[PDB]
């Protein structure tokens, strides 16, 4: 005789994930750098149009 | 939009006490000579914060100009006793320094100044925390740190590392440890006052606020280009003077102007006075800031 029993614990609803992100607070650290006119790298035009990926 | 990188305000003096060797080449320090404590300074892809800062000062010229002191010894020798204060400040630092180097100088913790010195023939490796065996060996030393010196005498010894959540920076034994600590070499500011510690930042604002001041105008003499000449040969406004000067309006508005009837032309720097600082939310005027790479211990739990 070989008995194969199986433990029910109860009934659960488990919820199905399918999209899912990271998030969190976050705090901005600026930094301040007053450069002089024709300093250098700073002019009337090329700290206007200044890119953000550079 | 001055290429007068060369030109060097005050006196021009880049050699240090303690590896006077390479006195013979950088003195004065102008447009001629190849010294190799500036070369590098100015090298693109080394230093880019003394590239946009170099109409002002370096470490040496303050120390020169007694406003940086020198440790005790101000250059710890590396083959001598067995024992010596200039190790600690230097293991835990991390630097690429080039090959044909023999000494290579850095800020210490009590304000002052304290080198390293090899005895001859001794080189430095990739990284400098020590000095190996063997074009020529330079008889000078590499800038380890990327600061420049400025004139300033404003007190602040009442201030010390302004840093949360880092168990011990650098040598400086600040709070105890608990838990897990890092040991990552991240980069962090620093602003050493007069005769003050090694005091460490966490925002800077950074500005240009120039002034009419003798040690902001640069020039090069004329003659039948760049060339060296001594800024006090200028006459002031109706005073006496040896030679002749002109230059522009900022030059001429503080000195005599001759027009063509001068050997140079001096020029107002681009950026050159009073540089200050923004520190737990008062402006001061620091000495030698900069950045470096040392070991930082982060209590991360």
């Amino acid at each position: 005789t070989k008995f194969l029993k199986i433990k029910t614990v109860s009934s659960e609803l488990s919820c199905r994930e399918g999209q899912s992100y990271w998030t969190g607070s976050f705090s901005p650290k600026c930094l301040s750098s007053r450069r002089c006119h024709l300093v250098g790298e700073c002019h009337v035009n090329r700290c206007l149009s200044w890119r953000d990926n550079e | 939009e001055d290429p007068h990188l060369r030109n060097r305000p005050g006196k021009g003096h880049n050699y240090i006490d303690g590896m006077t060797q390479e006195d013979a080449t950088c003195k004065p320090v102008t447009y001629a000579g190849a010294c190799s404590s500036f070369d590098v300074l100015l090298e693109k892809g080394k230093f880019p914060l003394f590239q946009s800062y170099a109409h002002h000062r370096t470490l040496l010229e303050a120390v020169h100009d007694t406003i940086i002191a020198k440790a005790d010894p101000p250059s710890c020798d590396l083959q001598s006793a067995h024992g010596n204060p200039c190790m600690k400040e230097k293991l835990v630092m991390k630097t690429h320094c080039p090959n044909d180097y023999q000494s290579a100088h850095y800020l210490n913790n009590d304000g002052k100044m304290a080198s390293v010195k090899c005895p001859p023939k001794y080189e430095l490796t990739e990284d400098c925390n020590f000095c190996r065996q063997m074009a020529s060996l330079k008889k000078g030393s590499y800038p380890l740190q990327d600061l420049f010196c400025q004139s300033s005498e404003d007190d602040g010894s009442k201030l010390k590392t302004k840093m949360k959540g880092v168990c011990e920076v650098g040598v400086q034994a600040l709070k105890k440890c608990d838990g897990q600590l890092s040991t990552a070499h991240e980069v962090v500011p620093f602003a050493v006052f007069k005769n003050s510690k090694k005091v460490y930042l966490d925002k800077l604002d950074l500005k240009t606020e120039e002034n009419l001041l003798p040690d902001s105008f640069v020039c090069f003499e004329h003659k039948g280009e760049l060339k060296s000449f001594d800024i006090s040969q200028c006459p002031k406004i109706g005073g006496h003077g040896s030679k002749k000067c002109t230059g522009d309006a900022a030059f001429c508005s503080a000195y005599e102007c001759t027009a063509q009837y001068a050997n140079a032309y001096c020029s107002h720097a681009n950026g050159s006075g009073i540089v200050q600082i923004q520190v737990s939310g008062v402006w001061k005027k620091p000495l030698c800031v900069g950045y470096e790479r040392v070991v930082v211990k982060r209590e991360l739990s």
